[PDB]
């Protein structure tokens, strides 16, 4: 399975896919990939739950009925080694509405 | 663009893995769409065709199109039955945004949403068989 | 390989080079980062999962699922759509 995610953190907003039997370390080597910066010095949440670096996504309970292409599972992500930031992701836009259908 | 008449019985499976109510089409020997019972979501039902015959499939609802084993025609062609998989095409975002703004708005007031003007006529412009035909029909 | 693109309020989409391709429009503005001045971040986030969906579900047998879009944002994503050509 691939398993489609959406890792997130602050303004910041990462659409990729991964492994259901891939690990949360292995995540983690994704962003560093991308955002520059290593393991140590990262963090991943499911909503609020800190999770383990050698579990699967899909032990942390990431899935394919869960995370699909057209509705991306998100992952909080969090920095610095060196004391931690605390897990803040900025909310969307909110859409207008409605009006005169329904 | 008509089905061909050969008399050769062909029994065929229609499967519908889509979530629309489907309406199968038979291209008449004169090249004329002609409308056969709607099959629903889940559904499957056998029918009775015959060698060289046209089918296309559309959503019987909003004439949205769809695909039968990948492509867009479907003729019958052993040891039993040849098999119709009616699927969901991948639609482009904007037919798609299409869809469901007509699926939500009484086509009066297409007018009164505030959108460019080359919106409006996009929505008014539902798809059809026969249009679709036209398409086809020049490849 | 991966991309950025930036809503109207700032937001940032880190998504593949690829997925984004899936927009002439974008394909044009990319000839790396762009930023879209008339598109807020809840149209430009379903814009992200419609070039998943597209790349996922484009030339495949299993049946597919329906793309979904909420009643809100069909407005603002038909008008991204049309501008994007995607
Ligand atoms: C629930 O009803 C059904 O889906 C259903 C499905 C098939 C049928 C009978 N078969 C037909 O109408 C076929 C389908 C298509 O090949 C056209 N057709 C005809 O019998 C017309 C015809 C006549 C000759 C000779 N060759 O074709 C009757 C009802």
């Amino acid at each position: 399975m691939d398993v489609f995610l959406m890792i997130r953190r602050h303004k910041t907003t990462i659409f990729t896919d991964a492994k259901e039997s891939s690990t949360v370390f292995e995540l983690k080597r994704i962003v560093e990939g991308i955002l520059k910066r290593p393991p140590d010095e990262q963090r991943l949440y499911k909503d609020d739950q800190l999770l383990d670096d050698g579990k699967t996504l899909g032990e942390c309970g990431f899935t394919s009925q869960t995370a699909r292409p057209q509705a991306p599972a998100t992952v909080g992500l969090a920095f610095r080694a060196d004391t931690f930031e605390a897990l803040c992701i900025e909310p969307f836009s909110s859409p207008p509405e409605l009006p005169d259908v329904m | 663009l008509r089905s061909v008449n050969s008399r050769e019985p062909s029994q065929v499976i229609f499967c519908n893995r889509s979530p629309r109510v489907v309406l199968p089409v038979w291209l008449n020997f004169d090249g004329e769409p002609q409308p056969y019972p709607t099959l629903p979501p889940g559904t499957g039902r056998r029918i009775h065709s015959y060698r060289g015959h046209l089918w296309l499939f559309r959503d019987a609802g909003t004439h949205d199109g769809l695909l039968v084993n990948q492509t867009e025609l479907f003729v019958p062609s052993d040891g039993q039955p040849i098999f119709a998989n009616i699927t969901l095409p991948v639609y482009t975002l904007k037919e798609r945004c299409l869809q469901v703004v007509r699926s939500l708005v009484k086509p009066e007031n297409y007018r009164r949403l505030d959108i460019v003007r080359s919106l409006y006529e996009d929505l008014e412009d539902h798809p059809n068989v026969q249009k679709d035909l036209e398409r086809l029909t020049q490849e | 390989m991966y991309v950025k693109l930036i809503s109207s309020d700032g937001h940032e989409f880190i998504v593949k080079r690829e997925h984004a391709l899936t927009s002439g429009t974008i394909k044009a503005m990319l000839s790396n980062e762009v930023n879209f001045r008339e598109i807020p971040s809840h149209v430009l986030s379903k814009v992200c999962m419609y070039f998943t969906y597209k790349v996922r579900y484009t030339n495949s047998s299993t049946e597919i699922p329906e793309f979904p879009i909420a009643p809100e944002i069909a407005l603002e994503l038909l008008m991204a759509a049309n501008f994007l050509d995607c």
